[PDB]
């Protein structure tokens, strides 16, 4: 029982192990698990010569991470072969918020590329120049309206019950 | 005299629940340079005033410009390098 | 059973990788998969000289994803030869509010194409350009009208029950 | 405009990093009669001479 | 006499859910220098003011400068080094 | 190659078609009500 | 008459049909293979073939939020079949 999922989990570690080593500018590989909060750490060794970008860092941790039941990418740590401990993941501070940048970015870049094109024919190829700076509402926002239409007109009124009692004594 | 009288309604009811989308461009501000050329052999001259109010319309439409969100646009003439 | 389950999930995995392996532009393909929270990765190697797109890995994540029951694509992950995690929703702050702005950019150029469409045989071919910027609302909206029509006018009004006492004493 | 490297600027953001809920709960002012919205009503008017 | 009335409402309601940002910008603060030369081979002369007035203008367009928020913008001239 | 994911089931199927030929978007549908209909649920 | 820009690459073909015909559903293969294979880096889902009045030969597709552009589909599909009987009721 207990034997059985030790040899599938350091089975399953050399598996991934293997095919991080099948990811090009990479030398060796070493993958772990914390298998009961799951967590895993890769050991990776990069070619001499090559160093991964911050949004390709993630690609083996997520690959990594849902190679494993349960586990989200922040609990995966990944180390260099000189320290360089490049997951920050375990802060998850501004994850969520610098990719409030990047779609920002894309935005002002839409749009500068649209004034780029539309301008250019008129003025020339390379006569124009555009910077666009978009402010945008990240904030979570709800409403729940409720109107009603006045009945304080008697001839716009819709009545259900009436209980009209006139009395006169002379 | 008397006169008593009890009235039970029933009114128009609207209700209208959005869930606004995050993400959405609060203001723009757009600042635009064109180069001087005019001529094919002489001198660079500023563009003439009425081609610059074109152009001002044009990138005012690209851009989606609204006064309603405030959004600012500038565009300058000026020799380029 | 234990052993039965490990040796049916990897013969799953091996199997899986072999068939997006003869996908043509993938060398070698490596599935990993994990139900304990279910969860995938594939580590594609594709032949050199050649970039699957974005809807290019939802075939692949939509395959092996639906392959094995209870997954759901956005547990898949896909990692190229050279990292470059080709699936978006993987560090998933917002990662599907970003595809707003490429169906803006279809909404656009629809309408910028059907512009020069009707406008070329006029002008000519290449005399024309067009720029659309489309403003889309991408929020949710809900609303529940309720409309009564009013009775307050007696030939119209609808009567169930009346209870008319009229007295005079002189 | 003025140059490849006649130009140099530099930004400070002040950034505010502070979690803000905010749950506004509005009504209108129903005190004219044109524009009020009645449910129910009670009008008893007695006159003696 | 007598008058009694007694009446019950239907009021309506909006009730605004908001769930601020973490990392706007409250207050942006640009400082710009700009260099002399305005001539093909004379001494630098001070480029002139309404040029200066207009690089202000885009740099304050590019900034998203928005007195709300409190922005300050400072652009100079001055020889380089 | 046909997959079956059986425990909500579902399906995947990598058809490799011959050279020179495509199907349609009602042919598809066929080999998708095939294997669709071959299982249960 | 094909236009290439390579700083995420593009590719937009707009095929000038001989008088009186038009591609079939295989026929856009052809060419989208044809064109992506020739340039290396570019996938096939990048180049946009457009006929000789709008009717784009080969669609985009989205990935995250793949419902509401099946509504541009349904679109241009009603447009396609209004603009369709127009044409053939006023050609002869």
């Amino acid at each position: 029982q207990f034997s059985e999922q030790v040899n599938y989990q350091r089975a399953l570690e050399g598996e991934l192990a293997r095919t991080i080593e099948t990811l090009g500018p990479v030398k060796s590989a070493r993958v772990h698990l914390a298998m009961p909060s799951p967590s895993a750490s890769v050991t990776v060794t990069l070619e001499p010569g090559r160093a991964l970008d911050e949004g390709q860092i993630s690609a083996v941790v997520h690959l990594v991470s849902s190679a494993v039941a349960g586990l989200p990418p922040g609990n995966v740590t990944l180390v260099d072969q000189s320290g360089h401990l490049l997951t920050q993941s375990n802060t998850s501070g501004r994850d969520l918020n610098d990719a409030q940048l990047k779609f920002a970015n894309d935005v002002e870049s839409r749009i500068q590329r649209r004034i780029e094109a539309i301008l250019s024919p008129i003025v020339g190829n390379g006569n124009v120049h555009a910077q666009v700076t978009a402010q945008l509402d990240f904030a979570n926002k709800e409403q729940t309206e409720e109107h009603y239409s006045p009945n304080g007109d008697a001839s716009k009124a819709t009545l259900r019950s009436r209980q009209l009692n006139i009395s006169e004594q002379v | 005299t008397q006169r008593n009288e009890t009235s039970n309604y029933e009114v128009d009811r609207t209700i209208r629940h959005t869930k606004m989308n995050v993400g959405d461009i609060e203001r723009l501000s757009v600042a635009v340079v064109v180069n001087y050329k005019t001529l094919a052999d002489g001198k660079p001259l500023p563009l003439t005033a009425d081609q610059m109010k074109q152009i001002e319309d044009l990138t005012r439409e690209a851009m989606g410009f609204s006064d309603k969100r405030g959004d600012t646009l500038n565009v300058v003439n000026s020799p380029f390098s």
